[PDB]
């Protein structure tokens, strides 16, 4: 928005626990939007964190601090029995960080805790290390703030944002110490949801049926979603990152957020056909190198198929891809396209070291181009000599003696009668493992007669892998679709980045970017947008839906997919923070509508 | 009456009980 609001002498403060501590996924979404939201706040940004040795040996440049209060904040609590950093976050922008370390504050905890029974009513056990850690953060901050608008010689207008419930006792303190200060919510995962879903017991189906207070008490993080709760309720706007977390915190946390805040992406046109020609290149040596001896089918009219993330079974809908995979392995089959499907399973897991089988895979392949390159070479200089003589080549005398020695010696290299491994690498829990075990138990052995190929590669993509020395990056710009049929997603950044990428995808309506496409596209098929109905499917309906979007795919031409290519790079401008930025513009408002009507009003 | 309070520590709280969200609700809605 170019909305025109009065920030003259307001300033915002952004409580994030992962400010210069990359401890998840709000990291990237705080140092990218860090641009957008100083681009429009100036030197009044701050963002509040802890203080970490490695983050600010790594990443915070330490300052001194621009304005006077600031200064007079800092040294009253540096010397009221705490240690605060003030410096430069060095990334795009480069904020001005507030880091606490929590730790030096920690000989008030139990006098803390007193203060947290005396308002809110929320008690935290000793063991919970994690939570006595936000409980000591959120005093913390709540002190900077009370203590920052003490020293204003002129009181300005705080906007203190908070995200996840780390940050969230922080609200709690500020509301109840009548502080003028608009306070903002934001949670990006709700705190119940994983636990739920990870019971496989209808999470979505159940959301109105749901005791959160017997559940917390059986997961005994009663506490946690205590002060989340209290964080949620207290705000002066709550939002989030999706429609589905919306109702997830409509229906958990008892409150309809006022805005939903999708997280965007400082997209830089990271074209997008010389790098798929040339990633598709690498990814179809690979696939030589790795079906050596087996190379029985067209590489032409080979599909890639991808899905990555954390390794996640049930809540990345890995399963739902495999069934997915067999079922169209078998509609390939029966109507006899010669159309081969190779999916890559890219999630890291547990692994000792590289197969031997893909390792001699890889090394035939080199020779072999060696090989073919030698000859190659050395056939085209015999040819250019013949043509500059002025005789048509003979080809049965262009090939010396060496030549048939070094490509006999290839041919036998080629040799081979096991199939293909799944796996590249060398996994601690063959039996354990939930991938491999669906694999073997649907049968996709990487076989003549399959035309689904899997290669499960349990590690992050790297240059610096033997196999294949691509990024992820690099690595899926040559893929044709990417699958993510998952079934717990806040908000979802694999799938955004594919999006951003260019690469056409699947997603699900119970996934937060899914549900952004589907309400931002008419047609999100045409674009390149498969979204799967999994919120009003049973699971088996989820599959058959699921291979329909991939047989649909596979039987479109190369027209109709450059086609769809071409669109799904152009909707990348909608994932950008330069669009994504003014639902946080609208919160920031709301918030200051809230809290200071007088003084500002907001028109929704 | 401390009592509940000792009881918030270590985990032995009775969700449904004394210790309830609603009179949490409560306290944070009276100094609001």
């Amino acid at each position: 928005w170019e909305d025109e609001f009065d920030l003259e002498n307001a300033v915002l403060f952004e409580v994030a626990w992962e400010v210069a501590n990359k401890v998840g996924g709000i990291y990237t979404v705080l140092q990218t939007k860090a641009k957008v939201t100083g681009d429009e706040w100036g030197d009044n940004y701050f963002l509040v964190g802890p203080y970490t040795e490695q983050g600010v040996r790594t990443q915070v440049e330490l300052l001194e601090a621009p304005t006077p209060a600031l200064k007079r904040t800092l040294d009253s609590m540096n010397s009221k029995g705490c240690k605060v950093y003030f410096g430069r976050w060095l990334i795009e922008g480069g904020p001005l960080v507030v880091l606490l370390d929590v730790g030096a504050s920690a000989w008030a905890l139990e006098r803390w805790k007193g203060e947290l029974w005396d308002t809110c009513n929320i008690g935290v056990p000793w063991y919970d290390r994690e939570a006595n850690d936000a409980v000591l953060f959120g005093f913390l901050t709540t002190w900077f703030l009370g203590e920052f608008l003490a020293q204003s010689e002129e009181k300005p207008h705080v906007v203190a944002h908070f995200h996840e419930w780390l940050a969230g006792v922080g609200l709690c303190l500020c509301r109840a110490r009548r502080l003028p200060v608009a306070t903002i919510f934001t949670t990006h995962a709700t705190l119940l949801g994983r636990y739920l879903c990870a019971g496989a017991v209808d999470f979505y189906n159940n959301l109105e049926n749901f005791n959160v207070d017997k559940e917390a008490g059986e997961r005994q993080i009663y506490h946690r979603y205590c002060m989340e709760r209290a964080a949620a309720h207290c705000a002066h706007v709550f939002t989030t990152v999706s429609q589905i977390t919306a109702i997830e915190a409509q229906h958990l946390l008892k409150r309809k957020p006022d805005i939903v805040t999708p997280n965007g992406l400082n997209v830089k046109k990271f074209e997008f056909q010389n790098l798929h020609a040339q990633s598709k290149a690498r990814i179809q040596e690979f696939v030589r190198g790795h079906f050596y001896g087996h190379l029985d089918f067209n590489l032409d009219k080979t599909l890639y198929f991808f899905i990555a993330g954390r390794y996640e079974f049930s809540n990345k809908g890995a399963d739902v891809f495999l069934e997915a995979l067999a079922r169209l392995n078998y509609l390939l089959r029966v109507n006899g396209s010669e159309q081969t499907v190779v999916a890559f399973f890219i999630m890291p897991a547990r692994t000792n070291n590289f197969n031997v089988e893909t390792l001699k895979g890889q090394a035939v392949r080199k020779q072999l181009w060696d090989t073919a390159n030698t000859v190659k070479e050395k056939f085209g200089r015999k040819l250019y000599e013949s043509l500059l003589v002025g005789s048509l080549p003979d080809m049965n005398k262009m090939l010396d003696k060496e030549d048939f020695t070094m490509m006999k010696r290839a041919i036998f290299a080629t040799q081979r009668q096991s199939f293909p491994p799944v796996c590249t690498h060398n996994m601690l829990d063959d039996s354990s493992d939930p991938i491999l075990t669906t694999i073997r138990r649907i049968g996709l052995f990487n076989s003549s007669a399959d035309r689904v190929k899997v290669i499960f590669h349990p590690e992050f993509l790297s240059s610096t892998s033997p196999l294949l020395p691509v990024d992820y990056e690099e690595f899926v710009r040559g893929c044709h679709l990417g699958v993510f049929p998952s079934y717990y997603e806040p908000w979802g950044y694999t799938p955004a980045e594919c999006t951003v990428m260019g690469i056409p995808s699947i997603s699900t309506n119970l996934s937060g970017f899914g549900c952004f496409m589907e309400e931002h596209i008419a047609d999100p098929s045409a674009y390149g947008i498969y979204i799967l109905d999994r919120r009003f499917r049973s699971l088996d309906d989820s599959c058959s839906q699921l291979t329909s979007f991939l047989y649909s795919f596979c039987q479109q031409s190369r027209r109709q997919r450059i086609i769809q290519r071409n669109r799904t790079e152009r909707l990348s401008d909608l994932l950008d923070w330069k669009y994504l930025g003014r639902y946080y513009m609208s919160a920031r408002h709301m918030a200051l509508s809230k809290a200071f009507p007088e003084h500002f009003t907001y028109e929704p | 009456p401390e009592e509940e309070r000792r009881k918030w520590e270590e985990g032995r709280i009775d969700y449904m009980g004394k210790d309830a969200f609603a009179r949490i609700q409560e306290k944070l809605d009276r100094f609001l």
